[PDB]
């Protein structure tokens, strides 16, 4: 039953977003001394279906000039992308246990930019191109560190493989072993998704909108299991499973607090933040975690 | 140039050991302590020979060998033995380390029996 | 651009050259080629201007295509036998994409037409190292494996290239085009003797690059890019243009002269091969070569031509900057034929 | 042309690279480690020209194990030969060969 | 057999080829790139190079076409030839192409100065004045 | 007051649930009751290939025990 | 084969969503009624290139550590390091970071 | 020979020709020359993995690497010859004349 | 300042220690995997020769079934000079069977996730 | 000495990331060369069995080779345990 597995993974992530954004709202609401929506539904629980419902009904703006081709095609691949990345997620056991799990992710999240470097060009705006440009070079920016960041913490698992994370975190997570590489992970996860204070930018709207919050929790999981290893018992995974949904509830609810608590930078200060501060720190925090395990003789076994 | 030689279909019938692969984890480290020459004859015989033609008695001899260490297990220590392979195959990669218990069980009946 | 990053650009094109002649994997050869384009093109560029530019573009095209050119040589040399060793070829058709990627490298015809546009483009010290140093390494590939070469193409394209060069250098009242044309039948001359003899095809290249270098620094120390400008020249220092006209003398291949040295013994060699009619047609071809710089000497120091009165001014002011290699290169490229037999040292 | 500055000093700069048979890691041996074995060895010293004309067996060989021309001939001339008696009705294949034999481990 | 669906793969590579080789809309000629960047993926890693896929996958597609289509935004017969062995408990081409470290030390050194060149290179080239 | 939030969450916390939890129960309904078999390094793979010819019904995860042995 | 499907459905998906997206309001009438060219970004970019093929170097890391050579390995990989580290100080001094 | 290596070298004869052509827009020329690239990649790993030669697998990464460090090289370039002209087109290239 | 700073590092070190041993501890339990499939890898390798032959003995009698009325052909010819044995290829051994064997000995570990 | 104490003070304000950095960096320069378990590591990576050991053809001159994996020659893991 592979399809089935393919349905139940893909629609509840869909309907986690939808609801992601009502938690968000509400999230937001309290934390600026009000209420959320609690109107639409018995606490706000129709508001998404609502949402939904009228973004789907209005008249779709096609810039009757533009490329429809390309117009059409960027939701197509923000969609897949978002979707695929869910794949190698092993929670505990992945859908598609693939060897270079980890690689294919990275490989994912840098095809993500097409779509932005075809909604801008196929806008026909200069200015709406201006900002696709400065979007793209921001994204390819932080994906450096990203990938560099990402090496180094798995020099301490042996592998690609991210069904190890979870044998590599059996007794302590990795947060202990490494927070300095995951507080710029963080950061770095924040302004990959264009997120508070990185934010410096009907239909096909509501497609890319369900992308970029499938990407948000997509990120958090990821983040979630690299560094916050849950127990895994072999003849229980339910346990598990509720770990991990908890501690991506977490961190997603965290980047809401950060969106609430923070103003932000400009467009030169983010890009002096990185190549100025945190990519010579990555450098020389992926010199010691080379170093590390051969000084101290804890090399992990898989070759 | 030239005819390649094969032996023929009832030279290469054996009685197979037809346990799967946990069944053989479980029992692979008592098996190598215990079959130890009849294998090393029969690798010593296929990298010196560089030919599969050329080792096929000994390969019926590790299959014999297998046979009779099974043979003993199954009259001695079936049902530790039992437990602990139902242990190694519930396991995806098939880990050691999860059920030491049954492993320890069935370690002391084979020490205690042979 | 700063001296020190000048240095390393440079010494990072000599790396590059040295990698391609003492490495014996092909991986190696083709990481030396992407070495020295890589670090070829800001020396190109160095005095920045849109002319630098183009022909800079024009170099990293053609040199790019080569390069793919050859990794797909190699590729299919290895499929066609699992080596990585510079030797043999192991297929016919690995052997013809090999000498077409270092035909385009080298400039020889009928890859030759980017030679004449990029000299014009870069300054004569650029047009000096590109012309000379550049040549090392697509040689060097080529002396390894000449006995997997098929002599037909070779041959053809060595004639070709001296046709060429007698042609396109008759045209020419520009002198950067007239050294690349030059150039040109130079390499024709070199590669039509690797099928028999490669210390004819070394002997050839430092005989022309002795030459090339003299008439470089010539044409720099009297800073002259054309013919007329270059006619100006005896009115302020004669001994130069006659060191000139004797250092064309040579290029020409008239004897007694260093030029004569190389033709001569290439005509040799390929006459112990019961080769005769190409010879003859490559030292007809040659007077073209002669003919074109009999007139650059005649323009030079033969006549005197009409000067400017500024040029007074002139005749006040020295050198602030002198070679010191100018009078070795041009006794070597004038008076070296004597000295013939040694070529028995594999030079 | 070549300056062969690893035979001077000893060096060995890629020489590790060049050929199958050359000290892999963890011991992992090529597809024709055999065959080409047998042609360097058959050749070493000899020159290329004697090697060329000598050592053609060994070579033949290697490049058979390299490309397996030969052995794609034979296996499609068998192959046609089979569709063309199972067409004019005269060869049934076995039930091995159709999926019904038991298989062995 | 899936009809050879090596040779599916290789045509489809070449159909791009064509497509993008007549270079219209340099944009349509770089995503008929891309196309066929994706293709020959999927040759490799169904062939079973699983890391040189993600390689290509990445670095080409992601960085370099990404780049290129920027930088153009600013302006205007199978299943025979195989093997029949295993691998042991771990990949050969993950091993082979870690050897880098190990067995490439000259590679490494060559391909780090080329590197680093050309970083100054490019730094030189676009100083512009 | 700030529990009001819970609902929503919980809804996400569900839907987040589906997935994981899903795929066990498949693994453990494709694979006979058990975890399904990892297979990487090609070694695993031959193990499986080996108990699906010794099967006898062409799956894997069907086990011989010892009384197979004779 | 199970890959290629879940791609092909993710694909199918997202498409099937888009079009009814778009042709759902497609059915009721309606009214239905430059040159500057930063040369920054374009470093940007290129930075980005070179430090993506170093670290295309880089990610063989994780299988290099079990060489038996971890002197050899460890001096090559703090080697690459120190020559990505020079460039970003190289592009840094030469005020190739700069707004 | 399998078809699979006629079809990639095939590719790679095409992207030449197409860099061969010049139409416009030395993009596209770059554009060709990258496919050349990918082409060779291709062909050089299916070769190394046929065959089992564990050591040449670093080399298609090399070649990788040094590719795209030109590209970067030749996109320089361009942009260059674009800030004189304003366009990437070829026949804009017609100053130096043989 | 300095807690702030000694509470990092003190962490860090905690986390190193830990991941010190209980990487030590997946290298022996590795080892041990390693050594049950050395001691089980003999009987694999005297099944896997036997089957390669079992299926090349198969083919051969199927060719001489095919190939008798062909003029020139012989019955079971190497194509290699020498007589040393050669693996076989993948094409060699299910060469005559049906196509989902041939796609399962293909491309099954590769498909397989 | 002055100097220098003054230039690192100096870049310790206004430039505490690239001060931790270098630190960092040197520190993994340094230290592998220094410490006593590199060794260990590298004789855990010899120890590590990814293949099969063939045995060796005896020829009743080999003391050192043993016959049977219990017995007492030949390469032993202790050490290993004990880390
Ligand atoms: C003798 C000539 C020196 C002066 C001329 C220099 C010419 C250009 C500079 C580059 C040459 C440097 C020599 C290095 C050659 C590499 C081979 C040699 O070093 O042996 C290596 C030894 O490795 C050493 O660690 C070399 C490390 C030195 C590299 C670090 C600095 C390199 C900088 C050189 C110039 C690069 C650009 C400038 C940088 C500032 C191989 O390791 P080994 O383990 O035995 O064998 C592996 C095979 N196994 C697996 C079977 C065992
Ligand atoms: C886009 C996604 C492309 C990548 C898909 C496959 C990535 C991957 O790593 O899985 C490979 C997987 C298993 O490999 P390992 O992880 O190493 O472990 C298995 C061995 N036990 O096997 C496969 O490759 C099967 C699928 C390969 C064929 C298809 C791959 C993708 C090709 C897409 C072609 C169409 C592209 C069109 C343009 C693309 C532009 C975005
Ligand atoms: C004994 C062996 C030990 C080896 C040595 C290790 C010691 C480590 C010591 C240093 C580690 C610290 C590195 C952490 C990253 C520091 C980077 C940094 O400081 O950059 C800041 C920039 O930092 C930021 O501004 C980022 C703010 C972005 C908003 C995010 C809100 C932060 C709160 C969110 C919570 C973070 C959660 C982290 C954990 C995540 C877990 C996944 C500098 O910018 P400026 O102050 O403006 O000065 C620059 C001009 N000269
Ligand atoms: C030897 C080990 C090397 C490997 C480890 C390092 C890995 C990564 C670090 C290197 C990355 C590249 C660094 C590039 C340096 C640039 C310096 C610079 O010019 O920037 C200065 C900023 O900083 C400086 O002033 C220059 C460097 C000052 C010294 C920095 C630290 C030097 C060494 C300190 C540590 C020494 C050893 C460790 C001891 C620590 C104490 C225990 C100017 O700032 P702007 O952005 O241009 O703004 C202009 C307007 N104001």
């Amino acid at each position: 039953m592979f399809m089935i597995n393919i349905l139940s993974l893909i629609i509840p992530i869909l309907l986690a977003v939808a609801f992601l954004t009502l938690v968000e709202r509400k999230v937001l609401g309290y934390m600026q001394l009000r209420k959320g929506p609690n109107v639409v539904g018995p606490y706000g629980l129709l508001q998404p279906i609502a949402d939904a419902l009228k973004l789907f009904t209005k008249e779709p703006l096609r810039p009757a000039t533009s490329s429809i081709s390309m117009f059409i095609i960027a939701p197509i691949l923000a969609l897949s992308l978002a979707l695929t990345m869910w794949v190698p997620l092993p929670m505990p056991y992945p859908l598609i246990n693939m060897n270079l799990g980890v690689l294919f992710m990275l490989a994912m999240s840098s095809l993500a930019v097409y779509s932005i470097l075809w909604s801008g060009w196929a806008s026909n705006s200069k200015y709406a191109l201006i900002g696709a440009l400065r979007a793209v070079a921001q994204t390819i920016s932080y994906e450096v560190t990203l990938a560099i960041i990402l090496l180094s913490v798995l020099l301490m698992n042996g592998s690609y493989t991210l069904s190890t994370l979870i044998t590599t975190q059996e007794h302590i997570w990795m947060i202990f072993t490494s927070w300095p590489l995951a507080m710029m992970w963080f950061i770095s996860t924040l302004a990959e998704t264009n997120r508070a204070p990185f934010d410096l930018t009907a239909g096909p709207f509501a497609m890319f909108f369900m992308a970029e919050y499938a990407n948000i929790i997509m990120m958090n999981a990821f983040t979630a299991i690299l560094f916050l290893g849950a127990s895994h018992d072999p003849h229980t995974p339910e346990l598990y499973t509720i770990n991990f949904v908890l501690k991506t509830l977490a961190l997603t609810i965290t980047f809401l607090w950060i969106r609430a608590s923070y103003p932000r930078f400009r467009y030169d200060q983010l890009m002096h933040l990185l190549w100025k501060s945190f990519l010579p720190l990555t450098l020389a925090l992926c010199m010691w975690h080379i170093s590390l395990p051969i000084m101290t003789a804890s090399i992990p076994p898989q070759s | 140039p030239g005819i390649v030689e094969l032996p023929t279909l009832e030279d290469l019938k054996v009685q197979e050991v037809k346990v799967s692969s946990s069944v053989l984890k479980a029992a692979a480290h008592h098996y190598g302590a215990q079959c130890d020459k009849p294998n090393k004859e029969f690798m010593l015989c296929r990298w010196e020979e560089k030919d599969p033609r050329r080792c096929l008695e000994e390969g019926k001899l590790v299959n014999q060998c297998a046979l009779d260490f099974f043979r003993q297990i199954k009259r001695h220590c079936a049902e530790p033995f039992t437990e602990y392979w139902t242990c190694i195959d519930y396991s995806g990669l098939q880990l050691f380390r999860h059920c030491r218990k049954q492993q320890a069980k069935f370690d002391e009946c084979v020490l205690d029996k042979l | 651009m700063n001296p020190i990053i000048y240095t390393t650009l440079i010494m990072t094109v000599m790396s590059g050259t040295m990698l391609v002649m003492i490495s014996s994997h092909w991986l190696l050869i083709w990481i030396g080629f992407e070495m020295n384009l890589l670090a070829m093109i800001p020396v190109l560029m160095k005095n920045f201007n849109p002319r630098a530019t183009e022909a800079a573009t024009k170099y990293f095209l053609t040199q790019a295509t080569a390069s793919m050119m050859l990794m797909m040589a190699i590729i299919i040399n290895l499929l066609y036998s699992g080596q990585w060793t510079i030797t043999k070829m192991f297929n016919p058709v690995a052997m013809t994409m090999m000498t077409m990627a270092l035909a385009m490298k080298l400039g020889l015809s009928p890859f030759h037409f980017w030679v004449p546009e990029v000299t014009q483009g870069i300054s004569l010290q650029a047009g000096l190292l590109l012309l000379t140093w550049q040549k090392l390494a697509p040689l060097s590939v080529l002396c390894q494996i000449s006995q997997s070469i098929n002599p037909n193409l070779m041959l053809t394209m060595a004639m070709l290239s001296i046709l060429i060069g007698g042609w396109g250098g008759l045209n020419q009242t520009q002198l950067r085009k007239i050294m690349a044309y030059s150039s040109i039948a130079h390499m024709g001359w070199m590669t039509a003797v690797l099928p028999y003899n490669t210390t004819m095809t070394i002997l050839n290249l430092l005989i022309y690059i002795t030459m090339t270098l003299a008439m470089f620094m010539l044409l720099i120390h009297s800073s002259a890019t054309t013919t007329l400008s270059l006619s100006h020249t005896w009115n302020k220092m004669p001994v130069i243009t006659s060191l000139m006209m004797v250092t064309l003398l040579s290029m020409g291949g008239l004897p007694p002269l260093s030029g004569f040295m190389p033709k001569w013994m290439i005509i040799q060699e390929m006459t112990k091969n019961e080769s005769i009619i190409m010879p003859t047609l490559m030292a007809m071809t040659a007077l073209l070569n002669l003919y074109f710089y009999m007139r650059l000497a005649y323009s030079s120091s033969l006549t005197m031509f009409p000067s400017t009165n500024n040029m007074k001014m002139k005749w006040q002011f020295e050198h602030t900057k002198q070679m010191k290699l100018l009078p070795t290169m041009i006794v070597l490229s004038t008076l070296v034929l004597p000295m013939t037999p040694a070529l028995s040292s594999l030079n | 042309p070549f300056f062969d500055v690893q035979k001077r000093l000893g060096l060995d700069l890629d020489r590790w690279m060049t050929i199958q048979s050359a000290e892999q890691p963890h011991k992992i041996p090529g597809r024709c480690h055999a065959f080409e074995k047998e042609w360097i060895e058959c050749a070493h010293g000899i020159g290329g020209i004697r090697a060329e004309k000598e050592c053609k067996i060994e070579f033949d060989d290697f490049v058979e194990c390299l490309l397996r021309q030969k052995t794609m001939k034979r296996l499609s001339a068998i192959k046609r030969q089979r569709d063309k008696l199972i067409k004019e009705g005269k060869y049934t294949p076995p039930p091995h060969h159709l999926g019904k034999e038991d298989p062995r481990p | 057999m899936t009809m050879y669906i090596a040779f599916i793969l290789s045509t489809i590579f070449v159909i791009g080829f064509v497509g993008f080789s007549s270079k219209p809309s340099p944009i349509y000629g770089g995503l008929g790139l891309i196309v066929s960047g994706g293709v020959g993926c999927g040759i490799v890693l169904n062939f079973g190079g699983s890391f040189l896929g993600l390689m290509v996958f990445l670095i080409y597609l992601g960085g370099m076409l990404v780049v290129f289509g920027y930088t153009t935004a600013m302006a205007t017969g199978d299943w025979v030839i195989y093997d029949t062995g295993d691998s042991g408990f771990f990949s050969e081409e993950a091993m082979g192409i870690a050897a880098l470290y190990s067995y490439g030390t000259w590679l490494v050194i060559v391909t780090g100065w080329s590197l680093l060149i050309g970083v100054v290179v490019i730094m030189e080239i676009t100083r512009g004045n | 007051m700030w529990f009001e939030i819970l609902p929503g969450i919980a809804v996400m916390a569900a839907c987040l649930f589906i997935p994981g939890m899903a795929t066990a129960h498949i693994h453990k309904f494709t694979n006979g009751g058990k975890e399904k078999r990892v297979a990487h390094f090609s070694y695993q793979w031959n193990l499986m290939e080996r108990d699906r010819r010794i099967s006898g019904v062409n799956r894997y995860h069907v086990t011989k025990g010892l009384e197979n042995i004779d | 084969m199970n890959i290629m499907l879940t791609l092909l459905t993710n694909v199918t998906l997202a498409s099937l969503l888009v079009l009814i997206a778009f042709w759902l309001p497609q059915l009721n009438a309606y009214s239905e009624k430059r040159l500057p060219f930063s040369m920054k970004f374009f470093l940007v970019a290129i930075t980005f290139l070179l430090f993506d093929l170093e670290i295309a170097l880089l990610l063989p890391l994780p299988w290099a550590s079990q060489t038996n050579n971890l002197k050899t390995m460890l001096t090559m990989a703090l080697f690459l390091l120190i020559l990505l580290a020079a460039s970003l100080a190289y592009e840094w001094t030469q005020k190739g970071l700069e707004w | 020979m399998p078809l699979v290596y006629m079809n990639i070298i095939m590719a790679f004869a095409i992207a030449l020709a197409g860099l061969l052509m010049y139409r416009s827009h030395l993009m596209s020329s770059l554009l060709c020359l990258e496919g050349m690239m990918l082409s060779l990649f291709i062909m050089s790993t299916l070769i190394i993995l046929n065959t089992h030669f564990t050591l040449a697998n670093m080399m298609p990464i090399i070649l990788l690497v040094f590719a795209a460090c030109e590209a970067a090289l030749g996109l320089s370039l361009l942009v260059m010859v674009s800030n004189t002209y304003g366009t990437d087109y070829v026949q804009n290239l017609n100053l130096l004349q043989c | 300042g300095y807690s702030m700073f000694a509470v990092g590092i003190g962490t860090l070190l905690f986390g190193y220690w830990s991941m010190m041993k209980w990487n030590r501890e997946r290298r022996r339990l590795q080892i041990e995997d390693f050594e049950a499939r050395i001691a089980l890898m003999p009987l694999f390798q005297a099944e896997k020769d036997r089957r390669v032959l079992q299926m090349l003995r198969e083919n051969l009698e199927e060719e001489a079934i095919i190939m008798k009325d062909v003029p020139d052909w012989k019955v079971g010819e190497s194509v290699f000079h020498t007589t040393r044995w050669v693996t076989p290829m993948m094409g060699e051994l299910y060469g005559l069977r049906t196509n989902e064997e041939i796609l399962s000995a293909t491309y099954g570990f590769i498909w397989y996730t | 000495a002055g100097r220098i104490a003054s230039f690192l003070k100096n870049a310790w304000a206004k430039e505490p990331v690239l001060v931790a950095s270098f630190a960092i960096g040197g520190l993994a320069i340094i230290l592998p060369s220094l410490s006593p378990y590199t060794n260990y590591a590298i004789r855990i990576n010899r120890a590590t069995p990814y293949n099969y050991p063939v045995p060796l053809r005896d020829d009743g001159n080999m003391p050192d080779v043993p016959s049977h994996p219990q017995d007492p020659q030949g390469p032993s893991l202790e050490w290993l345990k004990n880390l």
